[PDB]
Protein backbone atom coordinates (compact mmCIF):
# COMPACT_ATOMS: atom_id res chain seq x y z
CA UNK A 1 0.00 0.00 0.00
CA UNK A 2 1.02 3.64 -0.53
CA UNK A 3 3.78 4.84 -2.89
CA UNK A 4 7.17 6.63 -2.94
CA UNK A 5 7.24 10.43 -2.59
CA UNK A 6 9.81 10.77 -5.41
CA UNK A 7 12.06 8.80 -7.81
CA UNK A 8 14.39 11.39 -9.36
CA UNK A 9 12.29 14.56 -9.85
CA UNK A 10 10.67 16.97 -7.38
CA UNK A 11 11.23 20.65 -8.27
CA UNK A 12 14.05 22.94 -9.49
CA UNK A 13 13.20 26.23 -7.73
CA UNK A 14 11.74 25.24 -4.33
CA UNK A 15 12.20 27.71 -1.45
CA UNK A 16 10.45 29.19 1.60
CA UNK A 17 10.13 32.65 3.19
CA UNK A 18 9.19 33.97 6.64
CA UNK A 19 6.40 36.45 7.46
CA UNK A 20 7.04 40.20 7.64
CA UNK A 21 6.68 39.97 11.44
CA UNK A 22 9.60 37.49 11.69
CA UNK A 23 13.40 37.38 11.31
CA UNK A 24 13.82 33.63 10.72
CA UNK A 25 11.87 30.62 9.41
CA UNK A 26 11.71 29.31 13.01
CA UNK A 27 8.24 28.48 14.37
CA UNK A 28 6.27 30.52 16.94
CA UNK A 29 6.02 27.44 19.21
CA UNK A 30 8.82 25.11 20.34
CA UNK A 31 6.27 22.26 20.46
CA UNK A 32 5.56 22.75 16.74
CA UNK A 33 9.22 23.30 15.80
CA UNK A 34 9.81 19.67 16.89
CA UNK A 35 7.91 18.45 13.79
CA UNK A 36 10.51 20.20 11.63
CA UNK A 37 13.70 18.71 13.12
CA UNK A 38 12.12 15.25 12.92
CA UNK A 39 11.14 15.83 9.31
CA UNK A 40 14.64 16.80 8.12
CA UNK A 41 16.17 13.91 10.08
CA UNK A 42 14.06 11.62 7.85
CA UNK A 43 15.08 13.15 4.49
CA UNK A 44 18.83 13.14 5.18
CA UNK A 45 18.45 9.40 5.91
CA UNK A 46 17.29 8.80 2.31
CA UNK A 47 20.40 10.32 0.71
CA UNK A 48 22.60 7.65 -0.93
CA UNK A 49 26.07 9.25 -1.01
CA UNK A 50 26.06 9.95 2.75
CA UNK A 51 24.65 6.50 3.60
CA UNK A 52 27.53 4.73 1.83
CA UNK A 53 30.11 7.02 3.49
CA UNK A 54 29.11 6.09 7.07
CA UNK A 55 28.99 2.37 6.19
CA UNK A 56 32.50 2.58 4.70
CA UNK A 57 33.69 4.85 7.56
CA UNK A 58 35.11 7.38 5.05
CA UNK A 59 34.82 10.00 7.83
CA UNK A 60 36.48 7.81 10.49
CA UNK A 61 34.76 6.47 13.64
CA UNK A 62 33.23 9.95 14.09
CA UNK A 63 31.21 9.56 10.87
CA UNK A 64 28.41 7.99 12.93
CA UNK A 65 27.85 11.41 14.55
CA UNK A 66 28.61 13.31 11.32
CA UNK A 67 25.59 11.42 9.91
CA UNK A 68 23.15 13.04 12.34
CA UNK A 69 25.07 16.33 12.17
CA UNK A 70 24.22 16.82 8.47
CA UNK A 71 20.52 17.43 9.29
CA UNK A 72 21.54 19.57 12.30
CA UNK A 73 23.53 22.02 10.15
CA UNK A 74 20.66 22.34 7.62
CA UNK A 75 18.10 22.93 10.37
CA UNK A 76 20.22 25.93 11.47
CA UNK A 77 19.46 27.75 8.18
CA UNK A 78 15.80 28.03 9.19
CA UNK A 79 16.78 29.21 12.70
CA UNK A 80 18.97 32.09 11.44
CA UNK A 81 17.60 33.07 8.00
CA UNK A 82 14.13 34.41 7.17
CA UNK A 83 14.26 32.74 3.73
CA UNK A 84 16.00 29.63 2.43
CA UNK A 85 16.04 27.86 -0.95
CA UNK A 86 16.81 24.34 -2.18
CA UNK A 87 20.10 25.73 -3.57
CA UNK A 88 21.14 26.84 -0.05
CA UNK A 89 20.54 23.44 1.56
CA UNK A 90 22.13 21.55 -1.35
CA UNK A 91 25.44 23.40 -0.84
CA UNK A 92 25.17 22.55 2.87
CA UNK A 93 25.07 18.84 1.94
CA UNK A 94 27.63 18.94 -0.91
CA UNK A 95 30.20 20.62 1.33
CA UNK A 96 29.42 18.25 4.22
CA UNK A 97 30.74 15.40 2.04
CA UNK A 98 33.95 17.25 1.11
CA UNK A 99 34.82 18.89 4.47
CA UNK A 100 35.76 15.55 6.08
CA UNK A 101 34.28 12.72 3.97
CA UNK A 102 36.72 13.57 1.13
CA UNK A 103 33.83 12.68 -1.21
CA UNK A 104 32.37 14.79 -4.01
CA UNK A 105 28.68 14.45 -4.95
CA UNK A 106 28.50 16.01 -8.42
CA UNK A 107 25.76 13.49 -9.31
CA UNK A 108 23.26 16.09 -8.00
CA UNK A 109 21.82 13.43 -5.66
CA UNK A 110 21.71 16.11 -2.93
CA UNK A 111 19.26 18.23 -4.99
CA UNK A 112 16.13 16.11 -4.26
CA UNK A 113 17.27 15.89 -0.61
CA UNK A 114 17.33 19.69 -0.31
CA UNK A 115 13.89 20.17 -1.91
CA UNK A 116 12.38 17.77 0.65
CA UNK A 117 13.61 19.84 3.63
CA UNK A 118 11.89 22.87 2.06
CA UNK A 119 8.49 21.13 2.01
CA UNK A 120 8.79 20.05 5.68
CA UNK A 121 8.36 23.75 6.47
CA UNK A 122 5.28 24.13 4.24
CA UNK A 123 3.50 21.30 6.08
CA UNK A 124 4.52 22.52 9.54
CA UNK A 125 3.16 25.95 8.53
CA UNK A 126 -0.40 24.60 8.89
CA UNK A 127 0.19 22.00 11.64
CA UNK A 128 0.50 19.05 9.20
CA UNK A 129 3.07 16.28 9.81
CA UNK A 130 1.73 13.11 8.17
CA UNK A 131 4.84 12.51 6.01
CA UNK A 132 7.16 13.28 8.95
CA UNK A 133 5.51 10.51 11.00
CA UNK A 134 5.26 8.16 7.99
CA UNK A 135 8.99 8.23 7.24
CA UNK A 136 9.67 7.72 10.96
CA UNK A 137 7.60 4.52 11.03
CA UNK A 138 9.07 3.22 7.74
CA UNK A 139 12.59 3.96 9.03
CA UNK A 140 12.28 1.31 11.77
CA UNK A 141 11.82 -1.66 9.40
CA UNK A 142 15.60 -1.96 8.89
CA UNK A 143 16.86 -0.74 12.28
CA UNK A 144 15.56 -4.08 13.64
CA UNK A 145 18.14 -5.93 11.49
CA UNK A 146 20.93 -3.43 10.62
CA UNK A 147 21.55 -2.58 14.31
CA UNK A 148 19.90 -5.26 16.48
CA UNK A 149 18.06 -8.33 15.18
CA UNK A 150 14.54 -9.05 16.47
CA UNK A 151 11.97 -11.78 15.84
CA UNK A 152 8.70 -10.10 14.85
CA UNK A 153 5.26 -11.21 16.12
CA UNK A 154 2.94 -8.58 14.62
CA UNK A 155 -0.65 -9.64 13.81
CA UNK A 156 -2.58 -6.32 13.84
CA UNK B 1 36.48 32.47 -6.95
CA UNK B 2 33.41 33.02 -4.75
CA UNK B 3 32.08 33.46 -1.20
CA UNK B 4 33.39 31.29 1.66
CA UNK B 5 29.84 29.86 2.10
CA UNK B 6 28.20 28.87 5.40
CA UNK B 7 29.82 25.42 5.06
CA UNK B 8 30.65 24.10 8.56
CA UNK B 9 33.19 21.30 9.22
CA UNK B 10 32.07 19.09 12.12
CA UNK B 11 30.00 19.25 15.33
CA UNK B 12 27.88 17.03 17.60
CA UNK B 13 25.76 19.55 19.54
CA UNK B 14 23.35 20.56 16.74
CA UNK B 15 23.03 17.04 15.28
CA UNK B 16 19.53 15.52 15.05
CA UNK B 17 18.70 11.88 15.79
CA UNK B 18 15.66 10.24 14.13
CA UNK B 19 14.34 9.72 17.69
CA UNK B 20 15.58 12.85 19.50
CA UNK B 21 13.15 14.85 17.34
CA UNK B 22 10.38 12.22 17.43
CA UNK B 23 10.16 11.88 21.22
CA UNK B 24 9.12 15.58 21.17
CA UNK B 25 7.22 15.73 17.83
CA UNK B 26 5.17 12.50 17.97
Amino acid sequence: SGSHMSTQYIDETAFVQAEQGKTNLMFSDEKQQARFELGVSMVIYKWDALDVAVENSWGGPDSAEKRDWITGIVVDLFKNEKVVDAALIEETLLYAMIDEFETNVEDDSALPIAVEVINIYNDCFNLNYNKVEKLYLEWQEKQRTKKSKRVVHIEG
Amino acid sequence: SGSQHMRPRFNRENKVSPADAAKKAL
